[PDB]
């Protein structure tokens, strides 16, 4: 495929057998597409700002006849760039402006409108935009906003699993969940009665909520039950037959159907006697009277003459009633069915418990029920009733709620209003009873069908709607008798609630957090994370153990391996590779479509509900050129299960094997051989690695590294490419091809790389150019590498020659011994940049000034400062050297001889000023890499504040001058081209610049055309470019927006290189971790017969118990990987011909079964091959994808080509004794990391420090110098030893005994070592705090 | 609870006192006014609510505030953090002359000892050092001493050794489950930032070396030092005071080495030699033989 | 503020043996009380007892 | 409560705390520790001042205990960490700070003892006649004086005042057309308490309106561009909104207005009416009085009567006493040099 360019600098070798279909996606995409849909104009109105405008507008005021409306929004352009904005510490956002039409109408005049007026735009707030990479810069910090996965709106059902009543039942409760509004949850009693809860309220009867619907009891029972019939005329007593309505009963008498007995008394009820009466046509028949005594009347029945009193409803009929209804002359009687097998007599007992079935009594009952105390006002009832659900905006379940509400009840229409209705709640009660009847099951809450993701679009839209309603309840007051000032869309709108709400969200919020900036892969995995926590749900500690577990629908949606191992476990998950999300917020995952038994290359994204209906094959399975499965029985998934099916049954297939695994784990070689928990650690550990000075490409890897690097957006990637004009460390320009260009802009593309820059985790970000010079580049090729990147691959650690074997106990337990070589060669050396800021501000006593000079301070200390008082760039600073000095004046020192004497002798030395300065924190170190110094407008800063002014100005002028040199070169090419036609002076034209003063008039055509175009374009480009330089110049000389109580601002950056020591906390991809126990000299290590010592020695005994065998296979293939590079090393070092080198690399790439990577040489020729070979001199980078990876067999094969022993073990020699170890040993390259845990950050130690005002105990932690909690278990252990003195000095003397700490330390200094214990403060306190209740507690002698 | 810019803000417990005082003054004002029983009645109600809210913010509902709310805290809640006296007192003082670092292995360094990082003592032992300095006469005054250990040159490291000698330290780890979880040792100064812990005790501590961290504490006095020697030193207790059976038991590569040393093997040169003493060291170190084998007949006392 | 939470008089002084009202400033007296206020000197650890 | 970082405290150390710590650790007797504790409280955040000695001696209530006992002890206390501590008068401060020069300082020991011990009162102005007193000449004396000027004063190294006590402003005055325009920057029971909040939330919106209002009237009362501020009375602000004087002065006393010059909020409403037909109250009188006294006295005129005549020439009706008294105050050398 000829690849592209940088890829041809090093090609990894692929061992993956299965071909790929769907390319891995954008990864980040889930952030962008969210917020890209939140900022859009939409005609339909939903999806982003439009929805919050339409959520309110238009506003009606109060019977005003005048209103207000709005039209779109639009935007502004952001004032600062992302880098500027990040430096200055300003939040990165943009103006939101909206045109609101105002309509003013006359009173008492219907439909008449007197006038209308609208402001061009009103400016409301600034919405923060999003960078290209997925972060919102906010007060010069990145901050990723985390996606959340919440219980979806719609109708839900629950069995309770009968773990309450201790008898056991099935208690079926249904909750309705809106998008915003109240919750309705119907439940069952132990006695089997439905109850209504509203917002977790004590249970109410069932038929009150239904009684609010203007339904009489007749309509209640007739609507919620069967009709059937019963008829008795002159004691004929013929009832309608319902054989299909009953599956059983006990017959008390012989049932005769049309002069023939169908079923005798006690005869079989089985389907024989049923179908026997079915096939035969039978009308209404007579039954025994005693059977009716159990039936209950349905409709209200009254005599024709008198309609008084008895038998309204829900009354078991009596023998007294038969005479009355029979004498009344009613032929037909409609009664309830109620035969109990599936069916049940519910909702009738609810009527029995219901105190009154009247509407008004129910509304008053609920109205008085909501708030505990309430008068029966009757208005609360009408208000809350319509309000709590049927209001336009009060309760809204929205589109997910409505859709899933439709599919939950099996409605055909998927569209509807966002508010409930009578038939809605009635149908919910119908389905609820239906679940009790045995027909229908429950829903799994864990199912991903029932769990939806919200991303930053949807959440920002929420808070923006909130913020907008809080404005509208105010703006409603302008037309409220606020009368008329006209000019409405200017003073009426207050932007403060909108802005404070939006920047309140992004600022502070559980789901906006500081981004993990160590690693690219940390960045990535932060920005695709799905949290269950937050605003929308899962308070944790109370969540329970079931949302922790992997459910079978997480199949290629979340990940089963990447999860925090800490006490939020299964809570915070990570998107799987190829996962995406719907318009409805549900996780869907791709599959190849299989028609007949051939696999079509069309892919379909299936949602978790859609997925279970079908059959889906296995990621890794066989296949043919034709596309038929090799094996006739293929392992597949159906529904919650897996098993073998026939060839013709399965319609889908998994695309790639990467589907189950997340990107984090998609990086780990040999992940099969690893146990899942141990895999689970190592996936987490590659995040907390730390990029080192030189980035080594991993020598064995999955193939995934190109994506992550270039997606993470830490690399500099070339747009619209072409040949490289200019190169350098900080800057890289590309002269683009003539093909891709916008006409009239012309020009080239420039890239300014970012040099050393703190990250949120105080680590370096550094870009270093990959490309050379005079080299062609296409779009997508990487120009620079960010930190922990090599030529577009993700390189988080280093490769190390590992030997497995115990070595003198130094590698014991999980520790780890390393050759001094490693420390000399500086792999694992990592930079750290730390920020410190000084700010100079106005006090009550007057302004504060920075430096030159200070009271009571030596010249010694001041030697590293400048004329202006900031430290010279370049200084080495340690300990409490003064980084910026500053003076704070005190009050009014006047007179008396001593004051006048000190002012006379020393010149007062600026007198009242104090020593307040920016001294370095004690125990910190490092050179000063950069100083910023933001100032105030009109302070007249002068001094050295201007050096950054001139510096940035020269950089800007130099960057703009390039386009003027190239465009002026083009104009000079046109002028030089036109002068050739006539009046050509040749060299004389070149030696005479500035048009040769137009070179007279030449021809009239060249006069007007050449002088007009040349002078016009020349003066327009000169004046326009100078105008850009004047605008930028005005942007440079100014001062920032700033607090009223701050005058000028200075910040200093420091850098330290930190060198590995025996506190390293090194790890590997395979869940391997340790410390560095010791650094050995080089001669003390084990070495092979050629004298090459292993770098780093690790303890075999790790490996069986933990069952992570990725480690071992990694080593072996690593071994074999170096081997090839050793062949080539040795080959190029002997000055071999290009042809033979080509032959051995070609012969290397093509080894293995299958392996799908067809690269071959002869396509690229002469150099290009020498290039790569020199690029792979240090090892050949073999790449084994996740579950299609390299087999042992292929590893031994690869390894025999390197003249290495097939077993991967080798004889090694002791380094001290020179003696061979008995038994061979595995040696191999394994690829290590250094984790962000360093002991420099850990070792604390205090003796005596500052205490706490109350309780008078030492302070909490390091940095503040804690002392070290000695907690209750630790006391228990001493008591258990019976050592009561040690315990007694802990408790007292060395924590809260104040007099006794002093006496203690004074005796120690004197050599007494005696205690003199007293009474600890904190007891005294307690006695006061109990005296603060009316209890005395006193100590009695 | 003083603020960032000045202008102190009121604490949580103060609000309750302010409130009670407001209702007390208002009930007193309306009480001395001779007004109707309704409004002073509602003031009696309001003040019982107020005092009952200052003694416990529970008892009934809501309590809190419009501050972001939360129950606030009261004098009941004020009882020692966990509403036990856990915190602050009761086994739980936070503490002095202490520090903490990462653990590495100790693979020389006998049982009763403990690699203590050089830099880290020098702090822990400060008072002790100044004493010695004033004895030798290197500092006449406390400020002098202080300054020389601040400058940390020369004599001071020499005196540190003299200070540490035989002074038992005690290490402690993490969940302390049983009494073994804290033990006492003779330190040996070692340049480094980490603490070296002898292998054999890793059992007790339940510690591997994957980034576990230990606290260290300094007994002062005499009594305490002796209680450390004659109770918590790791050489007193080798047996687990539950089951009674030894802890200290060798694990992990010690086992693998003994098990390798003592085996039988078939052949493996120098088989069936007869030697006495043995010592037999001669012969393994010299080649001459293979320790796995030979099924050598040797004479033994 | 006088007769308030926090107040001098009851609850003691603010600076150690220096007291409000600017009189009998230090150590001239083990106890004493000003004429402006009831300030009783003696140390200021008494904010932890009174 | 606990388990959180409540603002329990820091327990920082001042100078007296540290000195007392230093006394704890030194070989004082039972009595001498009482004298030491007696002196360290007498010390100030400024160092040097140990106030009156004979009150230190007499404060102990006789019974023996001479002056010499407090004197020796006093010296030893004067010797603790910040070098020169306490003592008195700065002279003995520089003698104690000069006590340790290591004695290996060339020319400095002797000369420094002569200059610092005695005659240092005349070293204020310059050398001059002192050069003839000690017989020294050229740079021999100038280098010693370089050392004396290199000493610093007392303590104020312990300090423990990291708190700058910032202003935080209150209301911002955005400068308009050579003036200022205000903007003002920067279950059922508790439900009834919720209602009070509604009133507090309604008053919170008007809180900025009071600052912008009183600020606008304050800008209209005094000209910004003019020297100092135009004289105004609280009766003007009390005339505008009809509020009581003490209330307005209390709002301006608590809150502090930030303008482009001055942080200075309650001083913009306090002025005198001068009680004269020919005429910025005391602000420009004392301010411009010290400004006119700034450039004057070519050598040593030290004449406040001439300044009073210059003030009378401006039409302010100077009393030659009041004007001179207010002008000569606040560190003003006027009339002192005569």
């Amino acid at each position: 495929m000829v690849y592209s360019y940088t890829e041809k600098k090093r090609i990894r070798k692929d061992f993956g057998k299965r071909p790929q279909v769907l390319d891995v996606p954008y990864l980040l995409s889930i952030q962008l597409d969210s917020f890209q849909k939140f900022i859009e104009q939409d005609p339909e109105g939903q999806y982003g700002l439009e929805a919050a405008f339409r959520s309110v507008f238009p506003i009606q005021s109060y019977s005003g006849n005048s209103e207000l409306q709005y039209v779109s929004y639009r935007l502004g352009e952001p004032v600062f760039d992302v880098q500027e904005c990040q430096i200055r510490g300003v939040t990165y956002s943009a103006p939101l402006r909206v045109k609101l039409r105002l309509v003013i109408y006359e009173r008492e005049a219907p439909e008449g409108t007197v006038k209308d007026i609208k402001e061009q735009e009103v400016y409301m707030g600034e919405i923060p935009l999003m960078t290209d990479n997925g972060t919102f810069v906010i007060n010069g910090t990145e901050r990723v906003i985390v996606s959340q996965l919440h219980r979806s709106p719609g109708v839900f059902f629950d069995s309770d699993k009968g773990k309450t009543h201790s008898s056991g039942k099935v208690l079926y409760n249904a909750r309705i969940i809106p998008y915003r509004g109240s919750w309705l949850d119907f439940e069952f009693d132990p006695k089997d009665n439905l109850f209504v809860r509203i917002d977790r309220r004590r249970k109410l009867p069932a038929t009150i909520i239904l009684r609010a619907l203007n339904y009489t009891t007749e309509q209640i029972l007739d609507l919620f039950f069967e009709k059937v019939i019963f008829e008795i005329r002159d004691n004929k007593l013929q009832m309608e037959l319902v054989p299909e309505r009953l599956r059983g009963e006990t017959a008390s008498f012989d049932i005769e159907a049309n002069g023939k007995v169908y079923v005798e008394k006690g005869r079989r009820i089985t389907a024989r006697h049923i179908r026997q009466l079915e096939k035969d046509d039978v009308k209404l028949i007579e039954v025994p009277v005693e059977y009716i005594a159990g039936k209950v009347v349905a409709k209200d029945y009254i005599d024709e003459s008198t309609g008084e009193l008895i038998c309204a409803a829900n009354m078991e009929l009596s023998l007294d009633l038969l005479a009355k209804l029979s004498q009344s002359g009613h032929k037909r009687i409609e009664t309830l069915f109620t035969n109990d097998l599936d069916h049940g007599p519910y909702i009738s007992e609810t009527l029995r418990v219901d105190p009154t079935n009247d509407r008004l009594s129910a509304l008053v009952e609920i109205y008085r029920m909501m708030r505990p105390g309430e008068p029966p006002t009757r208005e609360a009832a009408e208000s809350l009733f319509e309000n709590l659900f049927f209001s336009e905006d009060r309760y809204d379940l929205s589109a997910v709620g409505r859709m899933k509400f439709n599919r939950s009840l099996l409605r055909e229409e998927i569209e509807g209003s966002g508010i409930l209705s009578k038939d809605d709640i009635i149908d919910v009660m119908k389905k609820l009873i239906d679940i009790r009847n045995g027909k229908g099951e429950v829903d799994d809450i864990d199912h991903l069908g029932n769990r939806r993701i919200r991303s930053v679009g949807e959440m920002a839209e929420n808070q923006f709607r909130v913020g907008l309603v809080r404005v509208e309840r105010a703006v409603k007051e302008r037309l409220s008798l606020g009368d008329l000032d006209t000019l409405m869309p200017q003073d009426m709108i207050n932007a403060k609630p909108i802005s404070a709400a939006v920047k309140e969200f992004f600022g502070s919020s559980q789901l906006s957090q500081f981004m993990d900036q160590n690693n690219p892969l940390s960045e990535i995995t932060h920005k695709r994370r799905i949290s269950a926590l937050g605003p929308g749900g899962l308070t944790r500690e109370r969540a329970g153990f079931e949302v922790r577990d992997v459910h079978p629908t997480h199949y290629g949606r979340v990940c089963p391996i990447e999860t925090p191992e800490g006490p939020n476990i299964g809570l915070i998950n990570s998107l799987s590779v190829y996962a995406q999300t719907n318009e409805y917020g549900f996780l869907e995952t791709p599959y190849r479509k299989v028609t007949d038994g051939v696999v079509t290359d069309e892919i379909h994204y299936l949602s978790a509900i859609e997925e279970g209906n079908y059959v889906i094959a296995q990621a890794n399975s066989n296949l043919d050129e034709e596309g038929h499965f090799v094996e006739d029985l293929v392992t597949c998934r159906s529904k919650g299960e897996s098993s073998l099916f026939s060839r013709d049954q399965v319609d889908y297939m998994d695309v790639s094997t990467q589907q189950v695994v997340s990107v984090g784990a998609s990086l780990i070689p040999f992940l099969e051989h690893d146990d899942a928990n141990r895999a689970l650690m190592g996936a987490n550990m590659q995040r907390q690695a730390v990029p080192t000075l030189r980035a080594d490409k991993p020598l064995v890897g999955t193939g995934m590294e190109r994506a992550v690097a270039v997606d993470s957006g830490v690399t500099a990637v070339a747009k619209r490419g072409g040949v490289v004009q200019y190169v350098d460390a900080s800057r890289i320009v590309i002269k683009v091809n003539e093909d891709e260009m916008y006409p009239g802009e012309a020009g080239i593309d420039i890239y300014n790389l970012t040099k050393y820059t703190r990250s949120n985790q105080n680590t370096c970000i550094n870009q270093m150019p990959c490309v050379s010079l005079g080299e062609p580049v296409e779009r997508g090729d990487v120009l620079a590498d960010g930190p922990s990147t090599d030529l577009g691959e993700l390189a988080l650690g280093q490769n190390m020659r590992v030997a497995f074997m115990p070595w003198n106990g130094y590698n014991f337990e999980d520790s780890i011994l390393v050759s001094e070589r490693v420390v000399q060669e500086d792999r694992f050396t990592t930079i750290h940049i730390q920020e410190l800021a000084c700010v100079s501000r106005d006090t009550k006593l007057g302004p504060e000034e920075i430096t030159a000079d200070i009271p009571n301070v030596g010249e010694a200390a001041l030697s590293k400062l400048d004329e202006s008082g900031i430290v010279y760039i370049g200084a080495e600073v340690t300990g409490g050297d003064i980084l910026v000095g500053k003076v704070t004046p005190k009050g009014e020192t006047q007179l008396t001889p001593e004051e006048k004497l000190l002012r006379a002798i020393f010149g007062e030395k600026a007198s009242d000023v104090k020593d307040s300065s920016l001294r370095v924190p004690n125990g910190v170190s490092g050179t000063v890499i950069d100083v910023q110094v933001f100032t105030r407008d009109g302070v007249e800063k002068d001094k050295r504040a201007l050096e950054i002014e001139e510096m940035q100005l020269k950089q800007a002028k130099k960057d703009l001058s390039e386009e003027l040199q190239i465009l002026e070169a083009g104009l000079f090419s046109r002028i030089r081209a036109v002068l050739v036609a006539g009046g050509v002076e040749a060299e004389k034209l070149d030696k005479l610049p500035r048009d040769r003063w137009l070179e007279l008039g030449l021809t009239d055509e060249e006069k007007q055309n050449q002088l007009e175009q040349l002078a016009e374009q020349y003066d327009e480009l000169k004046h326009e470019f100078e105008k850009k330089l004047e605008a930028k110049r005005r942007k440079i000389t100014q001062g920032d927006d700033l607090a009223p109580g701050v005058l000028k601002i200075v910040k200093v950056y420091l850098a330290v290189k930190r060198r590995i020591q025996p506190g390293d906390k090194m790890a590997g991809r395979h869940g391997n971790k340790g410390v560095i126990s010791k650094i050995n000299p080089i001669e003390d290590m084990p070495y092979d017969e050629n004298g090459t010592p292993v770098d780093i020695v690790l303890n075999p005994l790790g490996v069986p118990s933990r069952m992570n065998i990725g480690q071992i296979l990694e080593t072996h293939l690593g071994m074999a990987a170096k081997g090839i590079g050793d062949k080539i090393n040795a080959m190029l070092k002997q000055q071999q011909e290009v042809a033979k080198l080509r032959e051995f690399i070609q012969r290397a790439y093509d080894l293995g079964a299958d392996v799908r990577q067809k690269v071959d040489l002869s396509t690229f020729s002469d150099e290009e091959v020498m290039r790569l070979a020199e690029n792979l001199r240090k090892g050949m980078p073999i790449a084994t994808p996740v579950f299609d990876g390299a087999k042992e067999a292929e590893i031994k094969e690869l390894l025999k080509l390197g003249d290495l022993p097939t077993s991967g073990q080798i004889r090694l020699y002791d380094g001290r004794t020179g003696e061979q170890f008995e038994r061979p040993v595995t040696v191999g390259y394994m690829y290590m990391l250094k984790l962000n845990h360093l002991v420099d950050d850990k070792m604390h130690a205090r003796s005596t420090g500052s205490y706490s005002l109350v309780t008078q105990q030492p302070l909490g932690g390091k940095a503040q110098f804690g002392g070290q909690r000695f907690g209750e278990m630790e006391v228990w252990a001493l008591e258990a030893y019976g050592a009561a003195y040690t315990l007694q000095e802990m408790l007292t003397v060395k924590s809260d005994d104040v007099n006794g700490r002093t006496k203690m330390y004074k005796n120690i200094v004197d050599g007494n070592h005696q205690m003199e214990p007293g009474m600890p403060e904190s007891f005294n306190v307690l006695l006061k705090e109990i005296r603060s209740l009316g209890i005395n507690i006193e100590l009695e002698d | 609870v003083p603020l960032d810019g000045g202008r102190f803000a009121t604490s949580d417990l103060n609000d309750l006192y302010r409130r009670v005082i407001n209702r007390n003054n208002r009930l007193k004002r309306l009480l001395d006014l001779a007004a109707p029983d309704i409004i002073v009645r509602n003031e009696k109600r309001m003040l019982q609510e107020a005092v009952d809210a200052l003694l416990d913010n529970g008892r009934r509902g809501r309590a809190i505030t419009g501050s972001n709310k939360r129950p606030l805290k009261s004098l009941a809640d004020m009882i020692k953090g966990k509403q036990g006296r856990f915190r602050q007192n009761l086994l739980g003082k936070r503490v002095d002359y202490s520090g903490r670092s990462v653990i590495t292995v100790g693979p020389y360094l006998r049982l009763h000892q403990c690699g203590l990082p050089k830099k880290m003592a020098l702090e822990l032992f400060k008072p002790f050092i100044y004493g010695k300095l004033e004895l030798r006469g290197l500092a006449t005054t406390i400020k002098a001493a202080k300054k020389m250990v601040e400058r940390e040159e020369a004599v001071v490291w020499d005196i540190l050794d003299e200070v540490i000698r035989e002074h038992p330290v005690l290490l402690n780890r993490a969940p302390t489950l049983h009494r073994l979880g804290i033990q006492a040792f003779e330190p040996v100064l070692i340049e480094g930032k980490a603490i070296q812990l002898h292998p054999l005790v890793c059992a007790a501590y339940n510690a591997d070396f994957d980034g576990d961290q230990m606290a260290v504490h300094v007994p002062l006095t005499l009594e305490a030092q002796l209680e450390a020697r004659a109770l918590m030193m790791s050489t007193n207790n080798i047996l687990s005071p539950a089951n009674g059976e030894p802890i200290i038991v060798p694990s992990q590569d010690v086992v693998l080495g003994l098990y390798y040393m003592t085996r039988d093997c078939v052949n493996a040169k120098g088989e069936g030699m007869v030697l006495t003493g043995p010592k037999e060291a001669e012969r393994l170190y010299r080649s001459g033989l293979a320790s796995l084998h030979a099924r050598v007949k040797v004479r033994i006392t | 503020e006088r007769d308030g939470l926090f107040c001098a008089r009851i609850f003691g002084p603010v600076k150690d043996y220096e007291c409000l009202c600017g009189k009998y400033k230090r150590l001239k007296h083990r106890g004493v009380i000003c004429e402006k206020c009831g300030v009783e000197v003696t140390q200021t650890k008494v904010r932890r007892e009174r | 409560d606990d388990e959180l970082p409540v603002y329990q405290g820091e327990t920082t150390q001042t100078l007296q705390d540290y000195l007392m710590w230093q006394v704890e650790l030194t070989p004082f007797t039972d009595t001498d520790r009482a004298i030491a504790t007696s002196i360290v409280d007498a010390v100030d955040d400024t160092g040097y001042l140990t106030i009156q000695i004979e009150d230190i001696v007499d404060s102990i209530g006789d019974d023996e205990i001479g002056l010499e006992e407090v004197e020796a002890v006093l010296k030893r206390i004067q010797r603790f960490d910040p070098v020169g501590v306490a003592a008195k008068d700065l002279r003995d401060c520089l003698l104690i700070q000069l006590s340790q020069f290591a004695k290996e300082t060339p020319w400095l020991e002797e000369a420094r003892l002569i200059i610092s011990d005695h005659l240092d009162l005349l070293a204020n102005h310059d050398f001059r006649t002192l050069m003839r007193v000690t017989r020294l000449k050229e740079e021999v004396l100038k280098e010693a004086v370089n050392l004396i000027q290199s000493l610093d004063x007392x303590x104020x190294x312990x300090x423990x005042x990291x708190x700058x006590x910032x202003x935080x402003x209150x209301x911002x005055x955005x400068x308009x057309x050579x003036x200022x325009x205000x903007x003002x920057x920067x279950r059922s029971n508790l439900q009834e308490a919720r209602w009070l909040i509604k009133s507090l939330e309604s008053a919170n919106d008007t809180l900025l309106r009071v600052s912008r209002c009183i600020v606008e009237q304050q800008q209209a009362f005094f000209e910004q561009g003019e020297e100092y501020m135009k004289p105004m009375v609280l009766a003007d602000i009390a005339q505008a909104v009809e509020m009581h004087e003490s209330t307005i002065s209390r709002v301006t006393t608590q809150k502090y207005l930030h303008s482009p010059r001055g942080i200075x909020x309650x001083x913009x409403x306090x002025x005198x009416x001068x009680x004269x037909x020919x005429x910025a109250s005391s602000t420009a009188i004392r301010a411009l009085v010290k400004k006119l006294i700034a450039a004057e006295n070519p050598a040593k005129p030290l004449s406040d009567s001439k300044l009073t005549s210059m003030l009378s020439e401006q039409g302010i009706m100077v009393a030659r006493r009041t004007v001179a008294k207010y002008r000569e105050s606040l560190s003003i050398p006027p009339s002192n040099q005569r």
